[PDB]
C-alpha cells in the first residue's frame, strides 16, 4: 500500500501492479481498493477517484501518513487533469473548469497559477472576466529577434572600429 | 574556355605524380571542383539508398591546389561508416571498372572516394578519418566527399563536403572557421571532434555545357510553376546561421581589435582583423545578392499572374 | 567456454556503455579505460574486443542505421 | 528514306536526366579527343513494365569502324552486360544511343546489329549542334515497311516523356542555383531574369495558341469545342484573380521585411568601403 | 456517367422530339450530374422548339444555360414548375456564376441571392454541391464567409467571344510588355557590368602608368 | 509605475478602469524601427567620417 | 457527407446490431459518422461554431465541442478553438500555400486544356504549326 | 505485448520489417525495446521489482 501510494507520488506514468503484484498482490480486497485507484491515476477519473476516496476513507486516508498525502495527490491529479483537458479551446471562462473539475473556482486560480509559473502553461489569466488566455504562439518568429540583435551588435561593432580608427 | 578543363593532358598528370607537391604542405590542396555529372549520380545513388550509407570512387586528376572531379561510380560494398576501407572489398571491381571505362576514353584516374551521411550532416567520423588516412597513405593525392541527400531534400541546397585528413601527429595552426552543422547529439559531439580533426577543401565546381544541358531542361517543365513559392530560403535554418556564423566572426574581430589596440607595432593583426572583415562582408552581400534576386523573381511572377489583367 | 563467452559479451557490454560519449578513440585510444575498468576483472582480451567492437552484428534484419562503433548503440 | 510516314508509337517511353548527362559528357570527350565531334556510340539500362519503358540509366559502347561499317563490340557489350549486373538486377538493357542531326545510313546498320541481340531495341540520336529552344533528342523504334517489294527497316519517332524522381528534381533544381554563380561571375540577375524570361515566353506562346484557336473557331473550325471552350473561358475568368487585405497585407510585410534585408546588407558593403577607405586614409598623410 | 447520359439524349434529339423532348429536357434537370447545357442548346431540334409553339420548356432550358436562380424566381410564371433537384441544380449554377467572380462569399450575400432564410440549409447545399465535384473550397463562419478555391465554368451565348478576344489581347499585351521590361533590365544589366570593366580597366591603366613612371 | 520605469514588468497602466495591462510589443516593429535609427545613425556617422577626412585631406586646422 | 439513414444498412450487415458484441458507444457506426463528419468538416471549413457544427452532426454543441477538443488533441484533426465566441478555427493554409496552390492547378488545367485541344484536334496542332511558321 | 507501442503506432512508415520486438529481463519481466529504452535513460530500477533489469532475450 505504501509503495502503490509511492508509485503514485513520483508521478509514474507506469503500472506498478502490472506483474509482480500478479493477482494475490493486485485482487488481494484493500490492495484491489489501491489497484482502482492506480486504475483512476491512470485513466484521470479525477471524479471516479474522489468518489472511491469517500467510499474506502475508512482504509484509503487511515494511515495518517497517507492522509498527509492526499492533498497532495489531490492536487498532482486535478493538475493532470487540468494539463491534458486545456491543450485545445483557448480563452476557455474558469467556471467551465471548476465544473469539470468539481472544485471551487478559487481553487482552479490557483492550480492555473501554479501550473503557469511552472512554465507548463503558455498562457496567462484574466481575473476580471474569469477568462484563461492562452498564448497560442503561432507567430513562428523567434528570428527576426536574432536579426535584430545581429544588426545592432554588429553596426554597432562598425561604428566602434571606424571611430577607433579614424 | 569553357570547355578546356575537359582537356586530358597525361604527360602533365605524370609530372604533377613525378613532383608531389603536396609533401611539401599538409594544407597544399585547397580546393575541390566537381562536374555536374559526378555530383548528380552521387546524389541520385545515396537516395535511391534513403536511410542507409553508401559509397563510390570518384574519378579525375590534380591541377596546382586544386582537385578536380570529372566522373564517379558506385561500389558494392557493405559496411560504408562501420568497416575501416570498406572500399578495398571492392578491389578487383574497381580495377574492372577502370580497365572497361579506359575502352571507351574515360582518362581520368581515381582521385577519390564518395559517401553518403544520410540526415546526420557531412563530416569525417573516426572510421572516414582511419579510412581516408590509408588513402592518403598510399595514394597522397586523395580527397574525401561526403554527401547528405536527405539535407539536401529538406533544406532545398545541395549538401556535400570536401575533405582531407592531417597525418598521424601533425597540429593544425590558428585558422578554422568550422560552419556549424546539426548533426544528432553524438553525432555532433564527435562532429565537433573532427572538424578540429580534418580540413574542407574550398567547394568550386565549374559551369560547362553538362550543367548547361540540365539546368535547361529541368527549369523549363520541372518549373512549369517556376513559381515552387519563390522563398525556400523561408526555413530560417540556413540565412539565419550564416548571420548568427556572421554576428560569431565579427564580434571575434572586434575582440582582437580591442586587445590589439594596446601593442604598438603589430602589422600582422591589422591584416587578418582587415581580411577577416572583408570576408564577412562578402559573405553578407552574396546572401543579399540570394535574397533580392529570390524577391525579383517573386514580385515579377505574383504581379503578373494576380493583377495582369 | 561459457565463463569465456560470458568476458566477451561482458567487454562489448562496457565498451558500447563507456566510449558512448567520454573522450575520443580514434585508434586504440579510449580502449585503454575499458581495460582499466577491467583489470581487476579479468584479461583485457585486446584481440578479442579489437574484432568485436566491428563484430556488432548481432541484428541480422538490421536494415536500419548500421552499428557505427558506439554511435547506433546505447 | 529511312523514316516511316503514317506509323504512330506503340509504347511509352521515359527518360531520365541522367541518360541526356552521360550522352553529352560522351559526345564532349570525344570531340576533346579527337578534333571534331566524332559521333558516339552507347547503350540504353532501364525498367520496361509491358508497354511502358522506363530509360533510368545509359553507358557507353565500344565501336570499330572496319569497310566503313561500324562494328559494335558485341563482346564488350556483354562482358559490361554482367558488369551492371553485379552492381544492378533491376535494370534491363533498352536500346542504345547516338549523336547526330537526321538518321544517316550508318544507325541503320548499328540498329540492326542492335535489333539481333535483344527482342524490341530503342533508338535514341542526340543533335549536340543544335539552334533551337526544343530539346535535340528523339527516340525511334524499329519498324518492318515493305518498299518496293523488299522489307526495308525504319525508324518511326516515339512520342517520348521526361520522367524523374523528386531526387533527380531538386538535384538538378541545385545545380541551377549553383550555374547562377561562378568563379567567372559575368551577371546573375541577366540569367535569373532570362529564365523568368522563357518561362513567360512558354506561357505567352500557349495564350498565342489559345488564342489564335479562338479566332479560328470564331471564323471556322469548330463553333463550340464544348468543355474546352468552357475551360479557356473560365480560366479568362478567374485572369483577375482578386486579393484581399490579407494576402495584399502579407506580400507588403514580406517585401517589406527582404528589403530591410537589403538594406543592412548594403549598409554592410558601404561600412566595408568605409574601412578601407580608413585604413588607405591611415597611410596617405596619418601616422601611427 | 452524366455525360453518357448527355450524349444518349443528344442522340435521341436528333431523332424523337416534340412533348418527349421537353419531358427529356426537365429529366435532364431533374437527374443529378449534368453540369454543362451548352451541348443540348446546340442541337438542331432545340432551335425547332424556338420556332415551336411550346417555349416554357425552351425558356426554362434558356435559363439554366445563362439565367441564375434570381432570373428564375422573376420568371415563376413563364416557366414550367420545377422540381426538388431541378431547384437545386439551378442554385449550385448560381453559385457557380457567384463563385466564378468572388473567391470568397459572404453567408450574408448567400442568404439574398439564393432566397436562403435558414442557414443550417444553406450548409447542405453548400456541401452537396462540394461533394458532387462542382466547386472546391473552404467556408470560414466565424466570418460568415465562403472562400472557393476553384469551381467549374459555364456556357456562352457567343456575345462573350469578343470579351473572350479582349482579354486574351490584354494578357498578351501585358506578356509583351513584362518581356519588354525584362529586356530593358537586360540591357541595363549588360550597361552597368561595362561601366564596372570599365573602371576596373582605367584603374588598371592608371596602375600601368605610374608603374612606367617609376 | 516605478517599477514599469525601472522595468522587468513589462505592463501598462490604465488609470481608467484601474486595471494593469501586460505589454506584448511586436518584436518586427520594433526591429523595423531600431533598424531605421540604426541606418540613420549611420548615415550621420559616415557624413561625419567624410568631413573628418576632407579636412584631413586640405590640412585644415587652427594654428 | 453522412446523414442518418445509410445507419440502418450499414447497422444490420456490422452484426445484425453493431459489429463486435453491439456497440452502445453512441452506436460505433455514428462515432465514426461523427468523426467523418469532422474530417469532411476539415476539408472545408475554415472555421465552424458550435451551434452550426452540432446540427451538422445532428447532435448537441456540446456534444460537438468535446469530440472536436478530442481529435485535435489525438492529431486526427488540426486546429483550434475559442469558447468565449463559441467557434473552432480547424485550418486555414495562411496566404502563401493557397496561392501557391491556386496558380498550380491554374498552370495543371492550362496545360490539361492544351493537351485536350492537341489530342481531340489535330487539325488544331497543325494550324498552329502553320502560324508558328508564319510568324 | 506485441502489436507495437506508443513511440511507433502503425507497422509501417519506415520500420524495416518492424525493428521493435519484446525484451525480457533477468526477473522474467516482458515490455517493448523501444518502451524500456526510455526508462532506462532516466531510471535503471525496472519499475515492477527492484532488480536491476539485466538483458536476457530479445523477441519472445
Ligand atoms: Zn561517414
Ligand atoms: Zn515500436
Ligand atoms: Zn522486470
Amino acid at each position: 500500500k505504501y509503495l502503490v501510494l509511492a508509485n503514485m507520488l513520483m508521478k509514474s506514468g507506469i503500472n506498478p501492479f502490472d506483474s509482480q503484484e500478479a493477482k494475490p498482490y493486485k485482487n488481494d480486497p484493500e490492495i484491489l481498493a489501491m489497484t482502482n485507484l492506480v486504475s483512476a491515476y491512470q485513466n484521470n477519473d479525477i471524479t471516479e477517484f474522489e468518489k472511491i476516496l469517500k467510499t474506502n476513507h475508512s482504509n484509503i486516508m487511515d494511515d495518517p501518513f497517507i492522509r498527509e498525502h492526499i492533498e497532495e495527490l489531490l492536487r498532482n491529479i486535478r493538475t493532470q487533469v487540468l494539463i491534458k483537458l486545456i491543450k485545445p479551446y483557448t480563452r476557455i471562462h474558469i467556471p467551465f473548469i471548476s465544473k469539470e473539475l468539481n472544485i471551487d473556482v478559487a481553487d482552479v486560480e490557483s492550480l492555473l497559477v501554479q501550473c503557469i509559473l511552472d512554465n507548463t502553461i503558455h498562457g496567462r489569466i484574466d481575473q476580471v472576466n474569469q477568462l484563461l488566455e492562452l498564448d497560442h504562439q503561432k507567430r513562428g518568429g523567434a528570428r527576426y529577434t536574432a536579426l535584430d540583435k545581429w544588426t545592432n551588435q554588429l553596426n554597432s561593432l562598425n561604428q566602434a572600429v571606424v571611430s577607433k580608427l579614424a | 574556355s569553357i570547355d578546356e578543363i575537359y582537356k586530358y593532358d597525361k604527360k602533365q598528370q605524370q609530372e604533377i605524380l613525378a613532383a608531389k607537391p603536396w609533401t611539401k604542405d599538409h594544407h597544399y590542396f585547397k580546393y575541390c571542383k566537381i562536374s555536374a555529372l559526378a555530383l548528380l549520380k552521387m546524389v541520385m545513388h545515396a537516395r535511391s539508398g534513403g536511410n542507409l550509407e553508401v559509397m563510390g570512387l570518384m574519378l579525375g586528376k590534380v591541377d596546382g591546389e586544386t582537385m578536380i572531379i570529372m566522373d564517379s561510380f558506385a561500389l558494392p560494398v557493405e559496411g560504408t561508416e562501420t568497416r575501416v576501407n570498406a572500399q578495398a572489398a571492392a578491389y578487383e571491381y574497381m580495377a574492372a571498372y577502370i580497365e572497361n571505362a579506359k575502352q571507351v576514353g574515360r582518362l581520368e584516374n581515381a582521385i577519390g572516394w564518395y559517401h553518403s551521411h544520410p540526415g546526420y550532416g557531412c563530416w569525417l567520423s573516426g572510421i572516414d578519418v582511419s579510412t581516408q588516412m590509408l588513402n592518403q597513405q598510399f595514394q597522397e593525392p586523395f580527397v574525401a566527399v561526403v554527401i547528405d541527400p536527405t539535407r539536401t531534400i529538406s533544406a532545398g541546397k545541395v549538401n556535400l563536403g570536401a575533405f582531407r585528413t592531417y597525418p598521424k601527429g601533425y597540429k593544425p595552426p590558428d585558422e578554422g572557421p568550422s560552419e556549424y552543422q546539426t548533426i544528432p547529439l553524438n553525432k555532433i559531439e564527435d562532429f565537433g571532434v573532427h572538424c578540429k580533426q580534418y580540413y574542407a577543401l574550398e567547394v568550386s565546381y565549374f559551369k560547362s555545357s553538362l550543367d548547361r544541358k540540365l539546368l535547361e531542361l529541368l527549369w523549363n517543365k520541372y518549373w512549369v510553376n517556376t513559381l515552387s513559392s519563390s522563398s525556400l530560403l523561408t526555413n530560417a535554418d540556413y540565412t539565419t546561421g550564416q548571420v548568427f556564423d556572421l554576428s560569431e566572426k565579427l564580434e571575434q574581430s572586434e575582440a582582437q581589435l580591442g586587445r590589439g589596440s594596446f601593442m604598438l607595432g603589430l602589422e600582422t593583426h591589422d591584416r587578418k582583423s582587415e581580411d577577416k572583415l572583408a570576408k564577412a562582408t562578402r559573405d553578407s552581400c552574396k546572401t543579399t545578392i540570394e535574397a533580392i534576386h529570390g524577391l525579383m523573381s517573386q514580385v515579377i511572377k505574383d504581379k503578373l499572374f494576380n493583377q495582369i489583367n | 567456454q561459457k565463463v569465456d563467452d560470458d568476458r566477451k559479451h561482458e567487454i562489448e557490454a562496457a565498451i558500447v556503455r563507456i566510449m558512448k560519449s567520454r573522450k575520443k578513440m580514434q585508434h586504440n585510444v579510449l580502449v585503454a579505460e575499458v581495460t582499466q575498468q577491467l583489470k581487476a576483472r579479468f584479461l583485457p582480451s585486446p584481440v578479442v574486443i579489437k574484432k568485436r567492437i566491428e563484430g556488432l552484428i548481432e541484428r541480422e534484419y538490421l536494415a536500419r542505421t548500421p552499428e557505427d562503433r558506439k554511435v547506433y548503440t546505447y | 528514306s529511312v523514316m516511316a510516314c503514317g506509323v504512330t508509337g506503340s509504347v511509352s517511353v521515359a527518360l531520365h536526366p541522367l541518360v541526356i548527362l552521360n550522352i553529352s559528357d560522351h559526345w564532349i570527350r570525344m570531340r576533346s579527343q579527337e578534333g571534331r565531334p566524332v559521333q558516339v556510340i552507347g547503350a540504353l539500362i532501364g525498367k520496361q513494365e509491358g508497354r511502358n519503358i522506363e530509360v533510368m540509366n545509359s553507358f557507353e559502347l565500344l565501336s570499330h569502324t572496319v569497310e566503313e561499317k561500324i562494328i559494335i563490340d558485341k563482346e564488350y557489350y556483354y562482358t559490361k552486360e554482367e558488369q551492371f549486373k553485379q552492381v544492378f538486377k533491376e535494370l534491363e538493357f533498352l536500346g542504345w544511343y547516338t549523336t547526330g542531326g537526321p538518321p544517316d545510313p550508318s544507325d541503320i546498320h548499328v540498329h540492326k546489329q542492335v535489333c539481333e541481340i535483344i527482342e524490341s531495341p530503342l533508338f535514341l540520336k542526340l543533335n549536340p549542334m543544335t539552334k533551337h529552344t526544343d530539346l535535340p533528342v528523339s527516340v525511334f523504334e524499329s519498324v518492318i515497311d515493305i518498299i518496293n517489294g523488299e522489307a526495308t527497316m525504319l525508324f518511326a519517332e516515339l512520342t517520348y516523356t521526361l520522367a524523374t524522381e523528386e531526387a533527380e528534381r531538386i538535384g538538378v533544381d541545385h545545380v541551377a542555383r549553383m550555374t547562377a554563380t561562378g568563379s567567372g561571375e559575368n551577371s546573375t540577375v541577366a540569367e535569373h531574369l532570362i529564365a523568368q524570361h522563357s518561362a513567360i515566353k512558354m506561357l505567352h506562346s500557349r495564350v498565342k495558341l489559345i488564342l489564335e484557336y479562338v479566332k479560328a473557331s470564331e471564323a471556322g473550325e469548330v463553333p463550340f469545342n464544348h468543355e474546352i471552350l468552357r475551360e479557356a473561358y473560365a480560366l479568362c475568368h478567374c485572369l483577375p484573380v482578386l486579393s484581399t487585405d490579407k494576402f495584399k497585407t502579407d506580400f507588403y510585410d514580406q517585401c517589406n521585411d527582404v528589403g530591410l534585408m537589403a538594406y543592412l546588407g548594403t549598409i554592410t558593403k558601404t561600412c566595408n568601403t568605409m574601412n578601407q577607405f580608413v585604413n588607405k586614409f591611415n597611410v596617405l598623410y596619418d601616422r601611427q | 456517367p452524366s455525360s453518357n447520359l448527355l450524349e444518349q439524349f443528344i442522340l435521341l434529339a436528333k431523332g424523337t422530339s416534340g412533348s418527349a423532348l421537353t419531358a427529356l429536357i426537365s429529366q435532364v434537370l431533374e437527374a443529378p450530374g449534368v453540369y454543362v447545357f451548352g451541348e443540348l442548346l446546340e442541337l438542331a431540334n432545340v432551335q425547332e422548339l424556338a420556332e415551336g409553339a411550346n417555349a416554357a420548356y425552351l425558356q426554362l432550358l434558356n435559363l439554366f444555360a445563362y439565367g441564375t436562380y434570381p432570373d428564375y424566381i422573376a420568371n415563376k410564371e413563364s416557366l414550367p414548375e420545377l422540381s426538388t433537384a431541378q431547384q437545386n441544380k439551378l442554385k449550385h449554377l448560381t453559385i457557380v456564376s457567384l463563385a466564378s467572380r468572388m473567391k470568397c462569399i459572404p453567408y450574408s450575400v448567400l442568404l439574398k441571392d439564393l432566397e436562403m432564410r435558414n442557414l443550417r440549409e444553406l450548409e447542405d447545399l453548400i456541401i452537396e454541391a462540394v461533394y458532387t465535384d462542382i466547386i472546391q473550397g473552404k467556408l470560414d463562419q466565424r466570418n460568415q464567409l465562403l472562400e472557393v478555391d476553384f469551381c467549374i465554368g459555364r456556357d456562352i451565348r457567343k456575345k462573350d467571344i469578343n470579351n473572350i478576344v479582349k482579354t486574351l489581347h490584354e494578357w498578351c499585351d501585358g506578356c509583351e510588355a513584362v518581356l519588354l521590361g525584362i529586356e530593358q533590365q537586360v540591357l541595363r544589366a549588360n550597361q552597368y557590368k561595362e561601366n564596372h570593366n570599365r573602371t576596373q580597366q582605367q584603374v588598371e591603366a592608371e596602375v600601368t602608368n605610374i608603374k612606367k613612371t617609376l | 509605475t516605478q517599477l514599469i520605469l525601472e522595468g522587468l514588468i513589462s505592463a501598462r497602466v490604465d488609470s481608467h478602469s484601474k486595471i494593469l495591462y501586460a505589454r506584448d510589443v511586436d518584436q518586427r516593429s520594433t526591429t523595423f524601427e531600431k533598424s531605421l535609427l540604426m541606418g540613420k545613425e549611420f548615415q550621420r556617422r559616415a557624413k561625419a567620417m567624410m568631413l573628418r577626412a576632407a579636412v584631413l585631406r586640405n590640412q585644415i586646422h587652427v594654428k | 457527407i453522412i446523414r442518418g439513414n445509410q445507419l440502418q444498412e450499414f447497422a444490420a450487415m456490422l452484426m445484425p446490431h453493431q459489429k463486435a458484441t453491439t456497440a452502445d458507444g453512441s452506436s460505433i457506426l455514428d462515432r465514426a459518422v461523427i468523426e467523418h463528419n469532422l474530417l469532411s468538416a476539415s476539408k472545408l471549413y475554415n472555421n465552424i461554431t458550435f451551434e452550426e457544427l452540432g446540427a451538422l452532426l445532428e447532435i448537441p454543441a456540446a456534444k460537438a465541442e468535446k469530440i472536436a477538443s478530442q481529435m485535435i488533441t489525438e492529431g486526427r484533426m488540426n486546429g483550434f478553438i475559442d469558447q468565449i465566441d463559441g467557434i473552432v478555427h480547424f485550418e486555414t493554409r495562411e496566404a502563401l500555400p493557397t496561392w501557391d496552390k491556386q496558380i498550380q492547378s491554374l498552370c495543371f488545367q492550362v496545360n490539361n486544356l492544351l493537351e485536350k485541344i492537341s489530342q481531340t484536334a489535330p487539325e488544331w496542332t497543325a494550324q498552329a504549326m502553320e502560324a508558328q511558321m508564319a510568324q | 505485448i506485441m502489436d507495437l507501442c506508443i513511440e511507433c503506432q502503425a507497422n509501417q512508415a519506415s520500420a524495416t520489417s518492424e525493428e521493435c520486438t519484446v525484451a525480457w529481463g533477468v526477473c522474467n519481466h516482458a515490455f517493448h525495446f523501444h518502451c524500456i529504452s526510455r526508462w532506462l535513460k532516466t531510471r535503471q530500477v525496472c519499475p515492477l521489482d527492484n532488480r536491476e533489469w539485466e538483458f536476457q532475450k530479445y523477441g519472445h
